[PDB]
C-alpha cells in the first residue's frame, strides 16, 4: 500500500533534511523531537510528511483524532450558543443581552457543555431542535 | 460700477457671465468678425476662409 | 494550451448563459398555474434550502482551502 | 372575529412577516379594507439606506391572518 | 493537485450559488416580492428599504461572471 | 469664562453603547445599529446642536489624541532602549544596521530575528529612529528609558488634562473664537519658542557628541550630555567662539558666532547628514521670524491687526465684495478650519517628504536606502490622505455649516456661481494632461513594440527636455557665490555639484532630468489634477447641481437619490471622497514608484575608490521608464524578485504581507463591484436556515449599507495595495545593500 | 414617462406626497382607510423615478410603486 | 455597577476570549511544538 | 402674463441653457413681506424683492426645491408661490399647486389617477400577457 510514497526513515531526503530541522522554540531538542515524531509518518520523494485521510486506523492521527476533537469542540461551542439564545429569548430585551452579554448565565452554560451530544439527541427526539416549514418565515416563493 | 463681471446680456438667470474673456468689446469685435460670425458673409466665403 | 484554454473559456461562458436564460425564463415565461406542484414549482418552494446549502458548502470549501494554503505558506 | 392580544400568522404571500407570528393590537371598524393592526417583534426592511430599524406594525385584513392562539 | 482541486470545487460551488440564487430570486424575494413586474434587468429599487443595489437577476449574472472568470483562471 | 463641573464622571453610561445618538439609545434591532455606533462616535456636530459643547468635546479629544501619540513615542523609546542595538550601532555605524524590535521564538517566527550585526537577532527597523537619536546627541540606553518614562508621564498628563477640560473646568465659546490671540500664541509660542529651544539644544547638546563621533571618539569616551553644561570650558575647547559669552549677541556683533552658526550648505562628508551648525542657525532664524510673526494680531492691548479688517479690505473689480465674511466662517465652523488645515498639513507632509531625501538631515540616513525610501513613501501617503480629508471636510462644511444669507457676493458665493466654468476647465485640463502624458507612454510602447525606436519620445529620439527645470537647476548650481554669496555649498547636491560618498555607498549626486523625467512629472501633474478635480467638484457641488438641486437636504453622506434622473448613485460629497481616495492612491503610487526607480537608477549605488559609481539598477531609467512595459519588466518584475525570493529567510514576513496585501485588495473588489440587494437576499436564505434550527438572533442580521459597502471596499483596497507596496519596497531596499 | 401606481393598502399618511420633490402625487378623498384619503399620481410626466415616495411609504410591501419606463428630458432630470 | 456591564459589552468579551484561546494555543505550542498528527 | 420683479442676482453659470429658449423653462412667483436673502438652487445666493418675485429656472425640480426652501427656511413661511411652465411660443401653463391647495392636504374635485383597486401582490403573471405590449402594472 502507498507504493508512490515511502516511510520517512527510509526516504533519504527526509534523513538529509531532518538532520538539519530548525528549532522552533528555545529548546535545542525541538528539531530533534520533530524528526523523531515525523520519522513515523509517510513521506514523499521530496522528504516532507504526507497525511492520509482515507480512514486507515494506523493513520488515525492524520485525520481521525483531530477531526473528532474538532467535532466535539464545535458541538460544545454551538450548543452553548444555542442554549444561550434559547434561554435569553424569554426576556424583556433579548437584543440587549445579545449585545451586552449577561456573564453568569453564559458562564453557567459554558461549564455545562461537557454532555452536549446526549443533549442534542434528547432535544432532537423531543421536538425542540427542528421547527416546521410553516412555522418559520419564508420569502415569496 | 467698477465690477467687470456682469450678467450675460443683462439676464442674471441665463447660465453665463459677462466676463472680459466672454463679453469684452475686443471679444465681440474679434469673434463676431471671424468668418464663422462675420456679418453679411455668404457661407461659402466663411467656409473658404476657415 | 490554446485549444484547452479556449474551450474551457467558451464552456464557462455557455454555462453562465444557461443559468442567465433560466432566470429569464423564470422572469418572462414561467407559468405558476400550469407548472403547479411539479418539479419546477417544488424547486421554487424550497429555494432557501438550496441557496443556504450552497452557501454553507462554499464557506466550507473556501475556509479550509484558504486555511491549508495559508498554513503551508 | 379576532380580538386584541391574539397571536396570528401572516398569509399575505408578499409581506416580510409571512411565516412570522404577530400580535393583534386593535381591529378597526367595518367598511375598512384592512382593519386589523398587527404588531411584530422583528422589524421590517423599511427606512433609508443606513437606518438601524424598520417598522414593526402593519395593517391586515381578516382573511390574511390565520389564528394560532 | 488536491488543494487546487478543492479550490476548483469552491469556484464551481460559488459560481453555481450566485447563478442559482439569481435564477430563484428572479421572480421575487422578501426584499423585493414584485421583481417579476420589473423584468430581468433593472438597476435597483432605490435606496429605500435599506438599499437595493444589484437586486435583479441580471445583476446576479453580472456577479457570477467574476466568479466564473476566477474559477477559469 | 470657564464652567464648573458640567459633566459628572460616572461608570454607568460606559455600559450602554449608543448613548451619544438618540436613535442608537433605544437598543439594537438590526445589525446596522452596531455599524452605526462606530460610525457615529466622533460626529460631534450631529449629536449636539450647540457649538460650545462640540468645542469642549473637540478639546478633550485633542488631549486624548496627544496622549495616544505620547504612548506611541514612549513605546518607541522603550523599544529603542531595552530591545534594540542602539548600543553597538553607535560605535560602529556602517557595519551594523539599525534594529529595535526583538521577536520571541515561537512557531518558527524566530527566523525573522535576522543577523543585523554585533551578535544581534531582530527586525531591521527602517523608520530612522537611530539617525535622529544620533542627531539629537543620544548615547546611552538609560537616557532613552528616561525619555520613555517621561513620555508615559506626559501621556498621563494629557489624559488628566482632557478629563479636567471636559468634566471639571471647561472653557466657553469666546475662548475658542479668540483666534487673533490663538495665532500669536501658536506662532510666537509653539513653533517659535519650540524651535528656539531646539536650536539651544542643538548648540549645547546635540552638536558636541555628534562632532566627537565624527572626529573618531568612542561613545563611552564622550562622558554624558550634562557635564558640558556643568563646565563651559569644553565649548571653548571645541568651538572657540565661546569666549566672549553673550556679549556679541546683544551688541550687534553676531559674526563672532560664525563658528557654530554657519551657512555652509551641502552635507557633512563623514555622515551624509546635514550640517548641525547649519540646522542650528536655521532653527534660530526660524525662531526669530516666528516670534516676529506671532505679534501680528490684536489680543488684549489694542495693538496689532484685526483679521476681519484685513479680509474685508481685500476686494477688487473682478471679485465683488472680496473676502467679506471669511472670519465668521472660520470662527464658527470647525469643519471649514479642519478642511483648510488638513490641506495645508498634507501639503506640508508632502513638502517634508520631498525636502528630506534631497537634503538628508540625519547622520547615516542617506546611505540607508531603506530608511530613505520608507520615510519618503510614508510621508507621501500621510500627506495624500490628509489632502483627501481636506476635500472631505470642505464638502462637510458646505453641507452643514454654510449659510447663504451670510455670504452674499463674496469670494465663496462667486465660487458657487461659476463652479461650472471652474469644473469644466479643470475637466479639460485633466483630459489634456492624461493624453499628453499617458498617451506619450502609449506611443512609446507601440513604437518600441513595432521596432521604431527612432520614433519614440526619448533622449535618443524625439526629445522632451525639461528645459525650465534644467535652467532652475543651473541657477541653483550657480547660486552659492553669485546669488548666494555667503553660502559656501549649494542647498542640495541634487541640483548640481559632486557626489557625496559616505562609506562605500552614495548619499546624493546631481539628479539629471531628461525625457523620462518630463513624462513622469506630467503624469504627476495629471494625477494630482484629477484628484483635485474630484475633490473640488465634491466641494463645489455638495449642496446642489443641475441633477439634484436639493443635495444639501440629503446630507453629506448618502448613497444616492434613487435610480431616477438616469441614475444618481455617488452624487454625495462622501462619494467624491470615496473616488478621490482611489485617485490619490493612484497618484501617490506613481510618485513613489518614480522616486524608487530614479533613486535606484541614477543616485544610489556603490562608489569605487577611483571615483566611479556603480548604480543599483545601472541607469536603466533613461531608456526603460519611457514605456509601460519597461515599468512592468524592469521596475515591477525585476525588483519584486527580492520580495518573492524571501521565503525561508528573515525577509519572509515581507513575502507574507506581499501575499497578504494581494488578498485584501482582491477582497475589496467584492465590496466594490457588488450591491447590497444580493447580499440581503442571501442573508434572508441564511436566516431561513437559522430559523429551521431555532438559532435566529434577536438582533436581525442585515446586509451592509451602500455607503458602508463603499467604505469597506475603499478601505480594503487602499490597505491591501499599500501593504503590498510596503512589503515590495522594504524587501527591495533591505536587499539593495 | 415613468409609471406611478397606488395600491389599496394605502392608509393615507401623505408621506409619499410630502417626500416627492417634483409634485407628482396628491391626496384625494377615499373610504378604504381610517384616514379616508388615498395617494394619487396625476403628474407622472414630471416623475423622475427617484423613488423617495417608496422610501417614505410605511405599509409593508409599499402601497406606492414606481416603475421606470420611457425616458424623457423631464424624467432624466435634464436642465439642458 | 456600570463598569461590569461595560466589560459585558460584546467586543470586550470577544477580545478577552480571543486572548484566552490565543494564550492557550501559544502555551501549548511553546510547551509541545511541531505536532502534525498523533504519535 | 407673468408678473413679478426678478430677484437681484449677480448672475451665475448654473442658470438657463439653450433648453430654456428651445424646449421649455419654468417660473416661480412668490410674494415677500421683506427683502431677505435666499439660496439659488443653481448655486449661490440671491436677494428676493419686497412684493412680487418672479424667478426663471431650468427644471421643475429646481422651482419645487426653491418652494420647499420658501416654506421651510423662513420664519414667515412663504406659502403662496406659484410654479409655471413656460414654452418658447409664449404659452404659460400653471403647474403648482394645481388646485390652489398643497397636495399633502386633500381636496374635493381631485380625481384618483394612478390608483389600483387590487393589491401589490395580486398583479397578474407576465406570461399571461405576452405579446400584448403591456406590463403587469398597466392591466
Ligand atoms: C480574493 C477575493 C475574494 C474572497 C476571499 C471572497 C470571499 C468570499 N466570497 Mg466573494 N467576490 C469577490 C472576491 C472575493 N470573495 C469578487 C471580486 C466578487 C465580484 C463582485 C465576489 C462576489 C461574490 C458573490 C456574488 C458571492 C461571494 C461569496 C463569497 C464567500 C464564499 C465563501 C468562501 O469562499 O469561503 C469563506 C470565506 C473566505 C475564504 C474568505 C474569508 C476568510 C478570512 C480571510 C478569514 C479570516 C477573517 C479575519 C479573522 C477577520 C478579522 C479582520 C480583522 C483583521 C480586522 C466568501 C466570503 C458568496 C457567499 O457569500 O457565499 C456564502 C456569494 O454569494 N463573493
Ligand atoms: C504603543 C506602542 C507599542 C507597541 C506597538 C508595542 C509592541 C510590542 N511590545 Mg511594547 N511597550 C510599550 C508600547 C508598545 N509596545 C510601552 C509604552 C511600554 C512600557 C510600559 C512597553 C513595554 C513592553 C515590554 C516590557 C515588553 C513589550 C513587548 C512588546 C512586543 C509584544 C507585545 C506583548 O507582549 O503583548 C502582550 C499583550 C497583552 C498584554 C494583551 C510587541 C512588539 C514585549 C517584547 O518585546 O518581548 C521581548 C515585552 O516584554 N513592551
Ligand atoms: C475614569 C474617568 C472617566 C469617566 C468616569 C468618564 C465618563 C464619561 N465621559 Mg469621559 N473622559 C475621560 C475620563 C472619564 N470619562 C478622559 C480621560 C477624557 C479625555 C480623553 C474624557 C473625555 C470625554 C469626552 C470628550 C466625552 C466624555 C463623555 C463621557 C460620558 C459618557 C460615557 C462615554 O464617553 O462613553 C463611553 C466611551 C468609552 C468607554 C470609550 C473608551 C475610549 C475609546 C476606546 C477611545 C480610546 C481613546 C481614549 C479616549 C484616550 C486614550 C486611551 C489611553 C489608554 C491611551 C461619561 C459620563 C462624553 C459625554 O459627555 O457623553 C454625552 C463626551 O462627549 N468624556
Ligand atoms: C532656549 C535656548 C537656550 C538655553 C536654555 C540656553 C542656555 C544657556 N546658554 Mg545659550 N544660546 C542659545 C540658546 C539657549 N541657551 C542660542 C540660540 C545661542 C546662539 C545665539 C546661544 C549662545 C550662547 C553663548 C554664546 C553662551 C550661552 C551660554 C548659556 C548658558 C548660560 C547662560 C546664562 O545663564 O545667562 C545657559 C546654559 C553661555 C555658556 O556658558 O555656555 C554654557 C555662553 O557663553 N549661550
Ligand atoms: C485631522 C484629521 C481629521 C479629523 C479631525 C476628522 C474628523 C472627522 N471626520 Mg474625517 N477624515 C480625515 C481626517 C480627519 N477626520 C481623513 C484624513 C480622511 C480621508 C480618508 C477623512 C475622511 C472622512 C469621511 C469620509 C468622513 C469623515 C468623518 C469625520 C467626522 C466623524 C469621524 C467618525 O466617523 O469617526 C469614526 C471613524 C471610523 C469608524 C473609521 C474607522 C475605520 C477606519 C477606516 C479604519 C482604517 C484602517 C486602519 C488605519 C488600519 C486597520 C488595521 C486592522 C487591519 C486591524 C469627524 C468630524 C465622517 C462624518 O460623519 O463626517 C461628519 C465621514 O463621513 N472623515
Ligand atoms: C487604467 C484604467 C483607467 C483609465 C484609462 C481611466 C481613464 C480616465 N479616467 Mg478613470 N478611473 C479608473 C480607471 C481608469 N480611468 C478607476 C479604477 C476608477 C475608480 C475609482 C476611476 C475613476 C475616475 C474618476 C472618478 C474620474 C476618472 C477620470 C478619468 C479620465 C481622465 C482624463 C484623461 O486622462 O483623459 C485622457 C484619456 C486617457 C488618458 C485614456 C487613455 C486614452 C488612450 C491612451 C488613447 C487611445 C487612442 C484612441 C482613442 C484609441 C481608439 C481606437 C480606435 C479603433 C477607435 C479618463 C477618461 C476623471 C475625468 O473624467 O476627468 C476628466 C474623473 O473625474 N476616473
Ligand atoms: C530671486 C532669486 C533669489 C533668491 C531666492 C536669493 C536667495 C538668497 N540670497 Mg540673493 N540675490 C539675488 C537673487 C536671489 N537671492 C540677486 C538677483 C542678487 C543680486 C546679484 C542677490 C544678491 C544677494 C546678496 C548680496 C546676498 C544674497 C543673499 C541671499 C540669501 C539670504 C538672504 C536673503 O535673500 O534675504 C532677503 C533679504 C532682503 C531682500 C533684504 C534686503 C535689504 C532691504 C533693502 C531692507 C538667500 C539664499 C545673502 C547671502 O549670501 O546669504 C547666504 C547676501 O548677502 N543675495
Ligand atoms: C508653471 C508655471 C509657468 C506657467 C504659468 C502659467 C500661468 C497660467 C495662466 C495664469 C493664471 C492666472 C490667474 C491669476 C490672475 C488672477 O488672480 O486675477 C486676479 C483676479 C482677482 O482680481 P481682483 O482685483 O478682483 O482681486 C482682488 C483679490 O484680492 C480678491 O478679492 O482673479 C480673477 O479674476 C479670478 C479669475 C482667475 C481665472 C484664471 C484661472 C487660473 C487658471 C489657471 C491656473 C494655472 C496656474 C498655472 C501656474 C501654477
Ligand atoms: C448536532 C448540532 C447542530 C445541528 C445540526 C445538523 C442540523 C446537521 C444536519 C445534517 C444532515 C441533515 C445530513 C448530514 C449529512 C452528514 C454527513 C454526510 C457525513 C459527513 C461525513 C461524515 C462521517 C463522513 C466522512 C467520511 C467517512 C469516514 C469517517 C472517513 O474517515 C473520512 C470521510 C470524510 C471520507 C447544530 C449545528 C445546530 C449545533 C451544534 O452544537 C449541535
Ligand atoms: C462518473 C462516471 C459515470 C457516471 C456519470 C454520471 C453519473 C454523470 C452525471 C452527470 C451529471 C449529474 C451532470 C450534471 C450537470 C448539471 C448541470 C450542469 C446543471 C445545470 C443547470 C442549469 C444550467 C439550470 C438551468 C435552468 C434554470 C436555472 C432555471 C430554469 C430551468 C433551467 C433548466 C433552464 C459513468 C457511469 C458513465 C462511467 C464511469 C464514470
Ligand atoms: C508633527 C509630528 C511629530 C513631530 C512633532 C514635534 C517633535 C514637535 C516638537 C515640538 C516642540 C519641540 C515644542 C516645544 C514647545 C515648548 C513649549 C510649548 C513650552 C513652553 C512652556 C513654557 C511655559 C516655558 C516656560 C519657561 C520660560 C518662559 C522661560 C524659561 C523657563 C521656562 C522654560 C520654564 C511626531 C513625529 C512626534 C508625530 C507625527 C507628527
Ligand atoms: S446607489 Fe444603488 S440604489 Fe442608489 S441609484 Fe445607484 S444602484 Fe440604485
Ligand atoms: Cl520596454
Amino acid at each position: 500500500d502507498f507504493a508512490n510514497l515511502t516511510p520517512c526513515s527510509e526516504n533519504p531526503a527526509y534523513l538529509a533534511k531532518s538532520k538539519n530541522f530548525l528549532n522552533t522554540t528555545n529548546d535545542p531538542n525541538s528539531g530533534k523531537i520533530r524528526a523523531e515524531r515525523y520519522a513515523s509518518a509517510l513521506c514523499g520523494p521530496e522528504g516532507y510528511p504526507h497525511l492520509i485521510v482515507d480512514g486507515r486506523f494506523t493513520h488515525a492521527g492524520d485525520f481521525l483524532i483531530p477531526s473528532i476533537l474538532f467535532l466535539y469542540i464545535a458541538g460544545w461551542i454551538g450548543w452553548v450558543g444555542r442554549s444561550y439564545l434559547i434561554e435569553i429569548r424569554e426576556s424583556k430585551n433579548p437584543e440587549m443581552q445579545e449585545v451586552v452579554i449577561n456573564v453568569p448565565l453564559a458562564i453557567k452554560k459554558m461549564l455545562g457543555g461537557f454532555l452536549w451530544p446526549l443533549a442534542a439527541v434528547g432535544e432532537y427526539t423531543s421536538g425542540k431542535l427542528v421547527m416546521k416549514d410553516s412555522e418559520i418565515p419564508t420569502s415569496p416563493r | 460700477s467698477n465690477q467687470v463681471v456682469q450678467a450675460y446680456n443683462g439676464d442674471p438667470f441665463v447660465g453665463h457671465l459677462s466676463t472680459p474673456i466672454s463679453d469684452s468689446a475686443f471679444t465681440r469685435t474679434f469673434i463676431g468678425n471671424l468668418p464663422a460670425y462675420r456679418k453679411g458673409l455668404s457661407p461659402i466665403l466663411r467656409g473658404l476662409e476657415v | 494550451a490554446a485549444l484547452y484554454t479556449h474551450h474551457q473559456y467558451i464552456a464557462g461562458f455557455l454555462m453562465v448563459g444557461a443559468f442567465a436564460h433560466g432566470a429569464i425564463f423564470f422572469v418572462r415565461d414561467y407559468d405558476p398555474v400550469a407548472n403547479k406542484d411539479n418539479v419546477l414549482a417544488r424547486m421554487l418552494e424550497h429555494k432557501e434550502a438550496l441557496i443556504s446549502h450552497l452557501s454553507w458548502v462554499s464557506l466550507f470549501l473556501g475556509f479550509h482551502t484558504l486555511g491549508l494554503y495559508v498554513h503551508n505558506d | 372575529a379576532l380580538n386584541r392580544g391574539d397571536k396570528v400568522r401572516i398569509k399575505r404571500t408578499e409581506s416580510y412577516w409571512y411565516g412570522d407570528v404577530g400580535t393583534v393590537a386593535s381591529v378597526e371598524k367595518s367598511g375598512i379594507l384592512y382593519p386589523v393592526i398587527v404588531r411584530f417583534d422583528r422589524v421590517n426592511y423599511n427606512g433609508f439606506s443606513g437606518s438601524a430599524s424598520g417598522v414593526n406594525t402593519n395593517n391586515f385584513a381578516e382573511n390574511e391572518l390565520e389564528l394560532v392562539q | 493537485d488536491f488543494l487546487v482541486h478543492h479550490a476548483i470545487a469552491l469556484g464551481l460551488h460559488t459560481t453555481a450559488l450566485i447563478l442559482i440564487k439569481g435564477a430563484l430570486d428572479a421572480r421575487g424575494s422578501k426584499l423585493m416580492p414584485d421583481k417579476k413586474d420589473f423584468g430581468y434587468s433593472f438597476p435597483c429599487d432605490g435606496p429605500g428599504r435599506g438599499g437595493t443595489c444589484d437586486i435583479s437577476a441580471w445583476d446576479a449574472f453580472y456577479l457570477a461572471m467574476f466568479w466564473m472568470l476566477n474559477t477559469l483562471g | 469664562s470657564v464652567d464648573n463641573n458640567p459633566v459628572p464622571t460616572s461608570f454607568e453610561k460606559w455600559g450602554k453603547p449608543g448613548h451619544f445618538d438618540r436613535t442608537l439609545a433605544r437598543g439594537p434591532k438590526t445589525t446596522t445599529w452596531i455599524w452605526n455606533l462606530h460610525a457615529n462616535a466622533h460626529d460631534f456636530d450631529s449629536q449636539t446642536s450647540d457649538l460650545e459643547d462640540v468645542s469642549r468635546k473637540i478639546f478633550s479629544a485633542h488631549f486624548g489624541h496627544l496622549a495616544v501619540v505620547f504612548v506611541w513615542l514612549s513605546g518607541m523609546y522603550f523599544h529603542g532602549a531595552k530591545f534594540s542595538n542602539y548600543e553597538g550601532w553607535l560605535a560602529d555605524p556602517t557595519h551594523i544596521k539599525p534594529s529595535a524590535q526583538v521577536v520571541w521564538p515561537i512557531v518558527g517566527q524566530g527566523i525573522l530575528n535576522g543577523d543585523v550585526g554585533g551578535g544581534f537577532h531582530g527586525i531591521q527597523i527602517t523608520s530612522g529612529l537611530f539617525y535622529l537619536w544620533r542627531a539629537s546627541g543620544f548615547t546611552d540606553s538609560y537616557q532613552l528609558y528616561c525619555t520613555a518614562i517621561g513620555g508615559l508621564v506626559m501621556a498621563a498628563l494629557m489624559l488628566f488634562a482632557g478629563w479636567f477640560h471636559y468634566h471639571v473646568k471647561a472653557p466657553k465659546l469666546e475662548w475658542f473664537q479668540n483666534v487673533e490671540s490663538m495665532m500669536n500664541h501658536h506662532l510666537a509660542g509653539l513653533l517659535g519658542l519650540g524651535s528656539l529651544g531646539w536650536a539651544g539644544h542643538q548648540i549645547h547638546v546635540s552638536m558636541p557628541i555628534n562632532k566627537l563621533l565624527d572626529a573618531g571618539v568612542a561613545p563611552k569616551d564622550i562622558p554624558l550630555p550634562h557635564e558640558f553644561i556643568l563646565e563651559p570650558s569644553k565649548m571653548a575647547e571645541l568651538y572657540p567662539s565661546f569666549a566672549q559669552g553673550l556679549t556679541p549677541f546683544f551688541t550687534l556683533n553676531w559674526g563672532v558666532y560664525s563658528d557654530f552658526l554657519t551657512f555652509k550648505g551641502g552635507l557633512n562628508p563623514v555622515t551624509g547628514g546635514l550640517w548641525l551648525s547649519d540646522t542650528a542657525h536655521h532653527h534660530l532664524a526660524i525662531a526669530v521670524l516666528f516670534i516676529i510673526a506671532g505679534h501680528m494680531y490684536r489680543t488684549n492691548w489694542g495693538i496689532g491687526h484685526s483679521m476681519k479688517e484685513i479680509l474685508e479690505a481685500h476686494k477688487g473689480p473682478f471679485t465683488g465684495e472680496g473676502h467679506k465674511g471669511l472670519y465668521e466662517i472660520l470662527t464658527t465652523s470647525w469643519h471649514a478650519q479642519l478642511a483648510i488645515n488638513l490641506a495645508l498639513l498634507g501639503s506640508l507632509t508632502i513638502i517634508v517628504a520631498q525636502h528630506m531625501y534631497a537634503m538628508p538631515p540625519y547622520p547615516y540616513q542617506a546611505i540607508d536606502y531603506a530608511t530613505q525610501l520608507s520615510l519618503f513613501t510614508h510621508h507621501m501617503w500621510i500627506g495624500g490622505f490628509l489632502i483627501v480629508g481636506a476635500g472631505a471636510h470642505g464638502a462637510i462644511f458646505m453641507v452643514r455649516d454654510y449659510d447663504p444669507a451670510k455670504n452674499v457676493n463674496n469670494l465663496l458665493d462667486r465660487m458657487l456661481r461659476h463652479r461650472d466654468a471652474i469644473i469644466s476647465h479643470l475637466n479639460w485640463v485633466c483630459i489634456f494632461l492624461g493624453f499628453h502624458s499617458f498617451g506619450l507612454y502609449i506611443h512609446n510602447d507601440t513604437m518600441r513594440a513595432l521596432g521604431r525606436p527612432q520614433d519614440m519620445f526619448s533622449d535618443t529620439a524625439i526629445q522632451l527636455q525639461p528645459i525650465f527645470a534644467q535652467w532652475v537647476q543651473h541657477l541653483h548650481t550657480l547660486a552659492p557665490g553669485a546669488t548666494a554669496p555667503n553660502a559656501l555649498a549649494t542647498a542640495s547636491y541634487a541640483f548640481g555639484g559632486e557626489t557625496i560618498a559616505v562609506a562605500g555607498k552614495v548619499a546624493m549626486m546631481p539628479i539629471t532630468l531628461g525625457t523620462a523625467d518630463f513624462m513622469v512629472h506630467h503624469i504627476h501633474a495629471f494625477t494630482i489634477h484629477v484628484t483635485a478635480l474630484i475633490l473640488l467638484k465634491g466641494v463645489l457641488y455638495a449642496r446642489s447641481s443641475r441633477l439634484v438641486p436639493d443635495k444639501a437636504n440629503l446630507g453629506f453622506r448618502f448613497p444616492c437619490d434613487g435610480p431616477g434622473r438616469g441614475g444618481t448613485c455617488q452624487v454625495s460629497g462622501w462619494d467624491h471622497v470615496f473616488l478621490g481616495l482611489f485617485w490619490m492612491y493612484n497618484s501617490l503610487s506613481i510618485v513613489i514608484f518614480h522616486f524608487s526607480w530614479k533613486m535606484q537608477s541614477d543616485v544610489w549605488g556603490t562608489v569605487s575608490p577611483d571615483g566611479s559609481v556603480t548604480h543599483v539598477t545601472l541607469g536603466n531609467f533613461a531608456q526603460s521608464a519611457i514605456t509601460i512595459n519597461g515599468w512592468l519588466r524592469d521596475f515591477l518584475w525585476a525588483q519584486a524578485a527580492n520580495v518573492i525570493n524571501s521565503y525561508g529567510s528573515a525577509l519572509s514576513a515581507y513575502g507574507i504581507m506581499f501575499l497578504a496585501g494581494h488578498f485584501v485588495f482582491a477582497f475589496s473588489l467584492m465590496f466594490l463591484f457588488s450591491g447590497r440587494g444580493y447580499w440581503q437576499e442571501l442573508i434572508e436564505s441564511i436566516v431561513w436556515a437559522h430559523n429551521k434550527l431555532n438559532v435566529a438572533p434577536a438582533i436581525q442580521p442585515r446586509a451592509l449599507s451602500i455607503i458602508q459597502g463603499r467604505a469597506v471596499g475603499v478601505a480594503h483596497y487602499l490597505l491591501g495595495g499599500i501593504v503590498t507596496t510596503w512589503a515590495f519596497f522594504l524587501a527591495r531596499s533591505l536587499s539593495i545593500g | 414617462s415613468h409609471s406611478v401606481k397606488i395600491y389599496d393598502t394605502c392608509i393615507g399618511c401623505t408621506q409619499c406626497v410630502r417626500a416627492c420633490p417634483l409634485d407628482v402625487l396628491e391626496m384625494v378623498p377615499w373610504d378604504g382607510c381610517k384616514a379616508a384619503q388615498i395617494a394619487s399620481s396625476p403628474r407622472t410626466e414630471d416623475c423622475v423615478g427617484c423613488k423617495r415616495c417608496e422610501t417614505a411609504c410605511p405599509t409593508d410591501f409599499l402601497s406606492i410603486r414606481v416603475y421606470l419606463g420611457a425616458e424623457t428630458t423631464r424624467s432624466m432630470g435634464l436642465a439642458y | 455597577d456600570g463598569l461590569k456591564s461595560f466589560l459585558s459589552t460584546a467586543p470586550v468579551m470577544i477580545m478577552a476570549l480571543l486572548t484566552f484561546t490565543a494564550g492557550i494555543l501559544i502555551e501549548f505550542n511553546r510547551f509541545y511544538p511541531d505536532l502534525l498528527f498523533h504519535p | 402674463e407673468l408678473s413679478g420683479q426678478p430677484p437681484k442676482f449677480g448672475g451665475s453659470t448654473g442658470g438657463l441653457l439653450s433648453k430654456a429658449n428651445r424646449e421649455e423653462k419654468y417660473a416661480i412667483t412668490w410674494t415677500s413681506a421683506s427683502e431677505q436673502v435666499f439660496e439659488m438652487p443653481t448655486g449661490g445666493a440671491a436677494i428676493m424683492n419686497e412684493g412680487e418675485n418672479l424667478l426663471y429656472l431650468a427644471r421643475k425640480e429646481q422651482c419645487l426645491a426653491l418652494g420647499t426652501q420658501l416654506r421651510t427656511k423662513f420664519k414667515p413661511k412663504i406659502q403662496d408661490y406659484k410654479i409655471y411652465r413656460v414654452y418658447p411660443s409664449g404659452e404659460v401653463q400653471y403647474l403648482h399647486p394645481a388646485d390652489g391647495v398643497f397636495p399633502e392636504k386633500v381636496n374635493e374635485g381631485r380625481e384618483a389617477q394612478g390608483t389600483k383597486t387590487r393589491r401589490i401582490g395580486q398583479n397578474p403573471e407576465p406570461v399571461t400577457i405576452k405579446f400584448s405590449g403591456k406590463a403587469p402594472y398597466e392591466v
